[PDB]
């Protein structure tokens, strides 16, 4: 048993249509720069987050 | 009352019950910054709290 | 006309070479910390990006 909780989440769909993968935006600050850019890579470097 | 500052927004009030002065200020401040050597790369990161 | 005697000057000149670096937190900014106005937000945000 687990419990929800409101989050924004990036969700990813494959040329089929099916959600293949998910990023957490508020788990890390890591994932707040990859909810940034929009994107599952970061490159090398420095990001304000917030 | 209610004490404004410049931008407006109430900053002092007087308490209802024992009549004294009050200061209220934000919860949120603070810069962070993230450093990653890529995630191709790792998905260790450091970060800094300016 | 020709010189005879010389002058050794030295004079200063002033160059500005950089400025203040400044980053902003957008919803900081517009919203404070009223979570309605970041829901409301929320549809802006490739502006701030
Ligand atoms: C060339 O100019 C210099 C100054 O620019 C002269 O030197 C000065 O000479 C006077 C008297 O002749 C002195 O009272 C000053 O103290 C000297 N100044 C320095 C810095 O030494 C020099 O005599 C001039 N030469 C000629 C041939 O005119
Ligand atoms: C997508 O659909 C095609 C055709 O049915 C299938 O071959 C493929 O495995 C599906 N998945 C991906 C990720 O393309
Ligand atoms: C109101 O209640 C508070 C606490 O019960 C008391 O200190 C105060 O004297 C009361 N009256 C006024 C006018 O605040």
């Amino acid at each position: 048993v687990g419990y929800l909780q409101p989050r924004t989440f990036l969700l990813k769909y494959n040329e089929n249509g099916t959600i293949t993968d998910a990023v957490d935006c508020a788990l890390d600050p890591l994932s707040e720069t990859k909810c940034t850019l929009k994107s599952f890579t970061v490159e090398k470097g420095i990001y304000q987050t917030s | 009352q209610f004490g404004r500052d410049i931008a407006d927004t109430t900053d002092a009030v007087r308490d209802p019950q024992t009549l004294e002065i009050l200061d209220i200020t934000p919860c949120s401040f603070g810069g962070v910054s993230v450093i990653t050597p890529g995630t191709n790369t790792s998905n260790q990161v450091a970060v800094l709290y300016q | 006309a020709i010189p005879t005697n010389f002058t050794i000057s030295v004079t200063t000149e002033i160059l500005p070479v950089s400025m203040t670096k400044t980053s902003v937190d957008c919803t900081m900014y517009i919203c404070g910390d009223s979570t309605e106005c970041s829901n409301l937000l929320l549809q802006y945000g490739s502006f701030c990006t």
